[PDB]
RNA sequence: AUCGAGAGGA
């Protein structure tokens, strides 16, 4: 079993009204690639970002790239929060979460908790730990 | 100048020596009883309130000052004399002198009229008096004027006589106080959970808890407060608010000391978005009010309860005082602080083994809490007395208010039972304190006055608290210990282990001030982040600048036996900035000798000055005063840097530690009493060594020089006790040589016959005929006379056949006329030793004479008569019963090498070497190899050469200078085998033995276990009232237990009628007559033969039934709870 | 720690986008965009003609395919809403706490060498 | 904490029935016995005892 | 990114809360106890470093030089003041379990320079 | 059910002190409270008091 | 040995020293110092072993099977070696160490509870410390398993 | 004698 903390290096949340103009420098490649096509709409989107900073090796390790993450991210919680991410390519695996349709400053950290710990990217629940090996007897 | 290398081993030694001369073996009991009597009690008497009284008049009776005289004995005349500790041993009285209280009652009734009355010495109670203590008429006797009260000089003291029984107090671990310990449960809806069991210096009250909780996993950790007397949890903030810190800012300024710090602040938010409601002083003392006092209370007086708690009952060490919130605020703010370091990890909860963190209830303190609840409830007493008089509007008396009864008979009941707490709560109390003293050797008598006690229960299965924590280095023997059930729970004082008498820290808090220290109130929590926080006896006091040259004047202070008093702890942590000084009483410590650069302060002329120390008077406690030696205690030991010996402190090729700060005197004083008699214990495995501790309490000697005096209920003597010739240092002090305990037997370690195979011995028939191992068993017997009322009066008096009723057929011509045996008479099992007779309502007077013990065939030693306490005849009849080892007797070396003797040959028939020495014990070859007991076997060369060349062996436990190879070197030169084989030659047939056998000298051991007295047989004897089936014990005649594993093994073996046999028909067979109808049991009346139901109205289908007297009693207290057990036969 | 790691994406998704360029996103098995990355030329045909059939014909799919007071019904219905009646459920907490709570049991462990 | 009060009115011991209305951040006592009802407002963190002083608090001081 | 600190209300000295001023949409932190607002100058509320890469550098102290206790050695000069000897220890908290990896602090006094191999 | 003396014997003690059983003192308890809760509810007696 | 566990000290303060599969950096250099450590004991073992000759009593009694085991003969010719607690190397019952007597964060063999003697040698203090914390585990084991078995 | 407690033994 893997969860999403397993894999994630550190998570924040940013105010930031404008995609195409982020808070963060590094980010805007992505972000305005993603933008100015109108698959989904700029207005419905809400100021409060997540970014989620995946770790390299751990993604590896499960073989996992940020489509697996974000495909299971839109399965949990539909349609009702939008995800986006990068390529498998970047020094940073980075993916952004900002909700798009108790403030949403404060909602954002339930949705934040309630992925890290029990969203399910790979395996069987209540499998924590397996070791492989060659039976000498 | 320095003590070189080849004088150290006796510098070190001397230093022993000289400790030993000034403290002793029972060094804490006396100090802790002496400091219970100089300050606790005093204390206890005006910590208590005045009690005011009023209808109009007012008493307040102030109680001032105590007086405790010397132990003395009322007669019924009542003329007080002196009473010595040995005539309350014979005696049956409790040694206790009086304690007087002054008490002042002024009257005040209206005008200014008033005047006071002082009532000097007002008799308040009595105190039982520790022996050898400072209020002992023993204090400092010499041992002429001992011996000329037939006391023993060697007799350490340290215990109390209660009704003529010498009880110990031991020592109770419990978890120190005032001080914040974190710890994490695995399985609790806390991550982590802070606790300060605080408790004001001056035992004012009892120490009062206060938890700071961390609740489990917005989900945020949100922190709680578990006030006293407060029905329900608080949170922190809103008790922050009650102690006036509203704004949010100033709640983390005492709780987190670095804004800087992003990660405590996050983890505190929860608590500050859970209090936001409450954002005011007067509300936050509402909401803690409202939980408490009633449901239904007026605002200003849940106000008032919120206050009187927050002060008094919230962390009373910090304050109680009005006017200390500031500190309050401090204290509670470094609680949640610790709670943080430790659920960010940054700090390690606390550990509850450690002893650092543990404190030893000794003597004093137990007492002390005792004389609190006994006063208090004395005080209680004269204010109901008082104040019926004062409802009737008469003047009381004082005298008649107090009754002395409840200082005296709580103080004497809990120190007679052990149960050690009010005689009404004899369920709540805990027992074991308080324990009957150890006389069977004396070294049972000092471990058992050594003793301590974990109160972890001995149900409790967690091997934790059983472990030898890393800690208890130097404070507690790593062998010594119970092998049965409390394995790791009783432990023992390692020897130069002293347990802390406690002190009073304004002298050091004074000095603070002085020197760079900031009070607290004084302070603003911006300063708080790089400076080093000083607690003093769990209390933050203030905060210091440069802690290092602090803790250099506070160190250097106590070296000069300045202020600060030697026993006072003083712990620099240094990554946390916190220095802890500890004063309080019940900390173990050590003494270590201190360390320059890298050089002993000891030098040569101080070895020089204890060298003539019966001369110059320069004894141990002017080396402590000279600043060469310091006492460290167990939490201090964390910051220490020790060298196991000055070798350590030698420039090396590669250096270890090159900055150490402390040195053992000696690391042999890791062991207490029992493991210090051990020779070369570390080349015995561990198991060994503890059982030995074990054991040299069994063993035979002389338990005490005075023993002719004692009439002790159970006593061995041996006849010839020896000093070993293989001994240890340590024995010097534990006066084994001066009061052995065996005796050096010449040991082959042999297979001859067979018949010592399984941990059994061979013994030297001749030997034992030349009184090897031959012992006298004292056992003595009570008796009392009582006149209790006329109804019944009992007498000592030849009983005859005509007027007693219950008379045995056992003669009682032996006696005389009063009654008692008379000393050289030979007294055979079942015997009348006391012919008593007590008057009836065979006529007119029974029979209750005092018979033998059965089957113990000894000779009445001698009898003492006198009066007792309420003064009646009494009556004490030692026997003397000649104890000649035999087969079954249980012998040991100090090995953990028991065994029972197997068979005993003649000298002609043991094996013989050359010269025609035969072993006086032969021991099997299997015994060694699994138990790896090679001390034993070093023992025995070593005790070979300390024969053949007239020394004492130095069996020391860890000594360079001594190994297997010198000895063997040693013994080659008396013309033996090095390795200590010899040619044996069979006694049987005079051929050599093939193989040669290893023979030599070993201490053996005696233990009390002889077989004649655990021998015992039954055949159709007493039975007990309440199921009719055979007694308990061999004392009862009872009969063995075919228990249920025995029916389970039966079962299996398939043996159906022997089962029958043993559960039914050898126990308790009986016959019940049942009703066919209902199953009830019947009446029956076989003399008439009428058989009859009553339930069921009918006399003929009744029916017979054997079942077992067990049974129908079943059947019986089931028809008690309105079962209907119908035993129907179809 | 065989834990074997590469990121080689020489394959881009060129798929062509509304604006007449080719999609340049180097994702290793779908872009979030145009579904399933399939091999594409210069031009952005898949080089499969299965593939580019069933391309044509998903789009084709996708190609296919008191009122004056307010409506209580539009609080209820809606991602916010949505996503509010999902976390905060009795059995999705549950999960969170168990989680934390194995997170809390690593700090524990995490003193070894001490009795603790 | 005990959840049924004795009411500053009629002394009848456990007659104070209180209701938390979280929801409006009210808490509302009445007594069963003499009918007697009393509205205070209250936090998250209040408690049937928060609401029965409120209650006795508006008594006394009505009673000046 | 680095973590968020705590700002108080300057009128009631509270912990201000973030809130999101829709008519010039901006982040703003307020107090709920009152009613002062300030400007953001982050513009993030929130972070969570669960890899939790901390310098243990900045968590050791200079005085841990004075333990006795603690072992030195002679063959890491330092690289601030040149002084020669210098104790050394492990990480020894948690999150820092895994990784025997050493720090080590000069000894000389006042200057206190630490740094790990 | 009272049950016999066998099930709760009166041991006699050095003296001529006759030592009942627990269940005697327990069986007295239960008779005294019996006989004067009888008086009180064959009487007049408060329905808290007989409670 | 010792000098080996030194080796693998330096690697692992050097962080030279990676983990292996199944096991965190502590547990790898707790395995590979304990497997150091009993491959001396066991190859000290083999040397007493050889070294005895036939008219040994101890070799007598083990080949006969009467009393004793090879291990015991190692022992106290030998080495008695690795005093565990608890399946594990000697705690830091201490801030960091076994006992007063070593620095913080000594992670070699005399610090955490190797016997490099043998009982005829005799133990040093720390040595007879230690040995004395394993057959106290000893003791708590056989006086609190047999309520449990006999349930 | 009963109850409890404690200390021990295997
Ligand atoms: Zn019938
Ligand atoms: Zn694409
Ligand atoms: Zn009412
Ligand atoms: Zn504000
Ligand atoms: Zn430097």
């Amino acid at each position: 079993h893997t969860t999403l903390r397993k894999v994630t290096a550190n998570t924040a949340i940013y105010y930031d009204p404008n995609p195409q103009s982020t808070v963060v420098a590094e980010d805007q490649e992505w972000v305005n690639v993603y933008y100015e096509m109108p698959d989904f709409d700029v207005a419905r989107i809400s100021p409060w970002l997540l970014r989620v900073e995946l770790d390299r090796k751990h993604m590896t390790d499960r073989k996992l790239t940020m489509e697996q993450i974000a495909e299971k991210i839109n399965a949990g919680f539909g349609d009702d929060l939008n995800c986006i991410f990068n390529d498998d390519n970047a020094e940073k695996l980075v993916l952004r979460i900002r909700i798009m349709n108790m403030d949403d400053d404060v909602f954002l950290r339930c949705i934040e908790s309630n992925m890290l710990t029990d969203m399910t990217l790979q395996g069987i629940e209540q499998i924590s730990k397996v070791y492989m090996h060659l039976p000498q007897t | 100048d320095e003590i070189t290398p080849d004088l150290w081993q006796e510098a070190c030694w001397i230093v022993i020596s000289s400790y030993f001369d000034e403290k002793g073996l029972v060094r804490q009991q006396l100090d802790s009883f002496d400091e219970f009597i100089q300050m606790s009690v005093q204390r206890i008497v005006e910590d208590a309130p005045p009690i005011d009284l009023q209808a109009p008049p007012r008493y307040l009776l102030k109680f001032e000052q105590i007086y405790l005289s010397k132990p003395t004995h009322w007669e019924r005349d009542g003329a007080p004399s002196p009473m010595m500790p040995n005539e309350a041993r014979l005696r049956n009285l409790t040694y206790s002198a009086p304690l007087y209280v002054d008490i002042t009652k002024t009257v005040i009734k209206e005008g200014e009229e008033q005047l006071q009355t002082q009532h000097q010495k007002t008799f308040i109670g009595k105190i039982p008096i520790m022996l050898r203590s400072t209020y002992c008429l023993l204090n400092g006797l010499t041992d002429r004027d001992l011996c000329e009260l037939n006391e023993c000089p060697l007799d350490p003291g340290g215990y109390f006589i209660i009704n003529g029984s010498e009880k110990v107090l031991i020592a109770q671990e419990k978890m120190a106080t005032n001080t914040v310990y974190v710890f994490a449960k695995k399985d609790s809806k806390y991550a982590y959970t802070g606790e300060c069991r605080s408790c004001l210096e001056n035992s004012s009250r009892p120490t009062s808890t206060i938890w700071v909780s961390m609740l489990a996993r917005a989900i945020g950790q949100r922190i709680v407060a578990t006030l006293p007397y407060i029905k329900q949890e608080v949170p922190i903030i809103i008790v922050f608010r009650a102690l006036g810190f509203v704004s949010d800012r100033d709640i983390l300024e005492h709780i987190i000391y670095d804004f800087e710090d992003p990660e405590m602040m996050e983890m505190v938010k929860p608590s500050l978005d859970e209090a936001f409601v409450i954002q005011e002083q007067n509300v936050a003392l509402n909401f803690i009010g409202s939980r408490g006092a009633k449901p239904g209370v007026t605002k200003e007086k849940r106000i008032k309860y919120a206050k009187e708690v927050l002060q008094k009952e919230m962390l009373p060490h910090v304050g109680v005082s009005d006017f200390c919130e500031t500190k309050k605020a401090y204290f509670l703010g470094y609680m949640v602080h610790r709670l943080l370091l430790a659920a960010l990890g940054r700090r390690e909860l606390d550990d509850r083994d450690h002893y650092g963190n543990k404190r030893l209830d000794l003597a004093g303190p137990l007492l002390a809490f005792l004389f609190r609840g006994m006063f208090k409830n004395l005080l209680k007493e004269v204010r109901i007395y008082a104040q019926k008089f004062i409802d009737r509007g008469k003047d009381f008396n004082l005298e008649l208010a107090i009754k002395t009864r409840i200082i005296s008979d709580g103080l004497k009941y809990s120190l007679a039972t052990g149960n050690w707490g009010d005689q009404k709560k004899a369920h709540q109390a805990r027992a074991g304190v308080s324990q009957v003293l150890n006389r069977l050797t004396f070294a049972s008598t000092l471990s058992h006055l050594r003793r301590l006690n974990s109160p972890i229960g001995r149900d409790g299965k967690l091997a934790k608290p059983r472990q030898l924590h890393n800690t208890l280095w130097g404070m507690v023997c790593p062998a010594e210990t119970p092998e049965g059930h409390a394995v790791g729970l009783v432990k023992n004082l390692a020897l130069m282990a002293y347990i802390s008498v406690g002190s009073q820290p304004s002298p050091i808090l004074e000095f603070l001030e002085e020197w760079s220290m900031e009070n607290l109130e004084e302070i603003s929590p911006a300063a708080i982040a790089d400076a080093t926080k000083i607690f003093v006896n769990g209390c933050w006091v203030g905060i210091h600048k440069d802690p290092e040259q602090l803790m250099n004047t506070l160190r250097k202070l106590r070296r000069q036996m300045d202020i600060i008093v030697s026993e006072v702890s003083m712990i620099r942590d240094i990554r946390e900035r916190e220095i802890r000084i500890y004063t309080d009483a019940g900390r173990i410590c050590r003494p270590l000798l201190i360390v320059e650069k890298q050089k002993l302060l000891l030098k040569k002329r101080h070895i020089d000055q204890l060298k003539e120390r019966e001369y110059n008077n320069y004894s141990w406690q002017d080396l402590v005063a000279s600043g060469v030696v310091e006492y460290i205690d167990t939490l201090e030991e964390e910051t220490v840097m020790l060298a196991m010996t000055p070798d350590d402190l030698q420039e090396k090729e590669v250096a270890y530690c090159s900055t150490y700060t402390h040195c053992e005197i000696h690391p042999s004083m890791i062991l207490g009493v029992c493991a210090s008699i051990i020779p070369f214990p570390d080349h015995n495995q561990s198991p060994r060594n503890t059982y030995q501790s074990a054991m040299g309490k069994q063993a035979m000697g002389v338990y005490i020089t005075n023993f002719h005096v004692r009439m002790d209920t159970l006593a061995h003597v041996l006849y010839y006790p020896q000093k070993p010739l293989v001994t240890t240092r340590s024995m010097e002090y534990l006066r084994f040589r001066e009061l052995p305990a065996g005796i050096n037997s010449i040991v082959a370690i042999a297979s001859y016959t067979g018949y010592n195979q399984e941990d059994s011995v061979i013994m030297n028939r001749s030997a034992v005929d030349r009184g090897f191992f031959r012992s006298v068993f004292y056992r003595s017997y009570k008796e009392q006379e009582s006149k209790k009322g006329f109804d019944q009066e009992e007498v000592f008096e030849k009983p005859t056949r005509e007027t007693c009723q219950g008379m045995r057929h056992a003669i009682y011509d032996k006696l005389d006329d009063d009654g008692l045996i008379a000393p050289g008479v030979r007294v055979s099992g079942d015997d009348v030793i006391i012919g008593k007779t007590v008057t009836l309502p065979r006529y007119t007077k029974r029979d209750c004479s005092t018979f033998l013990r059965t089957s113990e065939t000894g000779i009445v030693d001698q009898v003492m008569v006198t009066l007792n306490q309420e003064g009646y005849k009494f009556c004490k009849i030692r026997v003397r019963s000649v104890r000649i080892p035999q087969i079954g007797d249980k012998f040991a070396s100090r090995h953990g090498q028991k065994g029972t003797c197997g068979i005993q040959y003649r000298q002609e028939d043991m094996p013989f070497t050359c010269e025609g020495i035969t072993p006086d014990i032969i021991i099997n070859p299997h015994a060694i190899p699994s138990r790896m007991t090679i001390g034993h076997l070093i023992e025995c060369l070593q005790g070979k050469v300390s024969a053949n060349k007239g020394e004492i062996g130095d069996a020391t436990p860890f000594n360079d200078a001594v190994n297997v190879q010198k000895i063997s070197n040693l013994l080659s030169d008396y013309g033996y085998h090095l390795r200590g084989n010899e040619v044996l030659y069979n006694g049987f047939t005079g051929r050599k033995i093939t193989s040669q056998i290893f023979i030599g000298p070993t201490y053996y051991q005696r233990l009390k276990h002889m077989v004649d007295d655990k021998i015992h047989s039954r055949a159709r004897g007493p039975i007990q009232i309440l199921n009719r089936q055979p007694m308990e014990g061999r004392s009862r005649d009872g009969g063995l237990r075919f228990g249920e594993m025995e029916r389970d093994c039966q079962i299996a073996h398939g043996a159906a009628q022997f089962l029958r046999e043993r559960l039914f028909e050898a126990s308790d067979p009986y016959q019940v007559h049942v009703c066919n109808l209902c199953g009830i049991m019947a009446i029956a009346n076989t003399r008439t033969h009428t058989y009859e139901c009553r339930g069921c109205r009918n006399k003929t289908q009744i029916s017979l039934v054997r079942m077992p007297y067990a049974c129908k009693l079943l059947f019986q207290e089931l028809m008690s709870m309105s079962i209907a057990p119908r035993m129907m036969s179809v | 720690t065989f834990a074997g790691k590469f990121e080689p994406v020489q394959h881009w998704c060129r798929a062509p986008r509304p604006d007449g360029r080719l999609c340049e996103r180097q994702d290793r098995l779908k872009c979030p965009f145009h579904g399933k990355i399939v091999p594409r030329d210069d031009e952005g045909r898949p080089l499969d003609p299965e593939d580019r059939a069933r391309e044509q014909r998903r789009q084709l799919q996708k190609q296919e395919r008191y009122p004056s007071l307010t409506n209580l019904k539009a609080q209820a219905d809606t991602a916010r809403a949505r996503i509010g009646r999902k976390v905060f459920a009795k059995a999705a907490v549950r999960r969170v706490v168990a989680a934390m709570n194995r997170m809390d049991q690593k700090k524990h462990e995490k003193f070894s060498n001490q009795f603790n | 904490l005990e959840t049924q009060f004795t009411c500053p009115f009629c002394n009848h011991e456990k007659s104070c029935d209180v209701k938390m209305d979280r929801a409006r951040n009210t808490g509302v006592i009445s007594c069963t016995v003499c009918l007697e009802e009393f509205q205070t407002p209250i936090t998250y963190l209040s408690e049937p005892v928060d609401v029965y002083s409120d209650w006795i608090d508006a008594c006394e001081a009505a009673n000046q | 990114p680095g973590f968020v600190g705590i700002r108080f209300c300057q009128e009631c000295n509270n912990m201000l809360y973030p809130k999101e001023d829709k008519e010039n949409r901006i982040l703003l932190y307020a107090c709920r106890n009152c009613d002062y607002q300030q400007e953001a100058d982050n513009s993030c509320i929130y972070v969570n470093k669960i890899t939790h890469e901390v310098d243990e550098l900045t968590q050791i102290i200079a005085d841990v030089s004075q333990d006795p206790t603690l072992p030195r050695t002679e063959d890491h000069p330092c690289q601030k003041c040149g002084h020669k000897e210098a104790v050394f220890f492990q990480s020894h908290s948690a999150r820092a379990e895994d990784a025997m990896r050493l720090y080590y602090v000069c000894t000389a006094p006042h200057c206190g320079h630490r740094w790990t191999e | 059910p009272v049950p016999p003396l066998s099930v709760r014997p009166a041991v006699v003690m050095q003296g001529s002190a006759r030592n009942q059983d627990d269940l005697t003192h327990k069986l007295a308890d239960i008779v005294k409270i019996n006989n004067q809760l009888r008086r009180n509810e064959q009487n007049g007696a408060a329905a808290h008091v007989i409670a | 040995a010792k000098q080996d566990v030194i080796e693998v000290i330096e690697k692992a303060h050097n962080n030279e020293l990676e983990p292996t599969p199944g096991n965190t950096l502590r547990q790898t250099f707790e395995n590979q110092v304990n497997r150091i450590l009993n491959d001396a004991r066991d190859k000290t073992g083999s040397s007493a072993q050889k070294s005895l000759s036939e008219y040994n009593n101890f070799k007598s009694m083990v080949v006969s099977g009467a009393k004793g085991s090879k291990i015991n003969i190692s022992q106290v010719i030998a080495v008695v070696g690795q005093q565990n607690v608890e399946g594990k190397r000697i705690p830091f019952g201490f801030k960091h160490r076994t006992l007063p007597h070593f620095i913080k964060d000594d992670y070699g063999p005399e610090s955490r509870g190797f016997v490099e003697n043998s009982y005829l040698a005799g133990l040093t203090p720390t040595e007879f410390f230690f040995h004395a914390m394993g057959g106290r585990e000893g003791l708590i084991d056989t006086a609190v398993k047999t309520a449990e078995t006999g349930y």
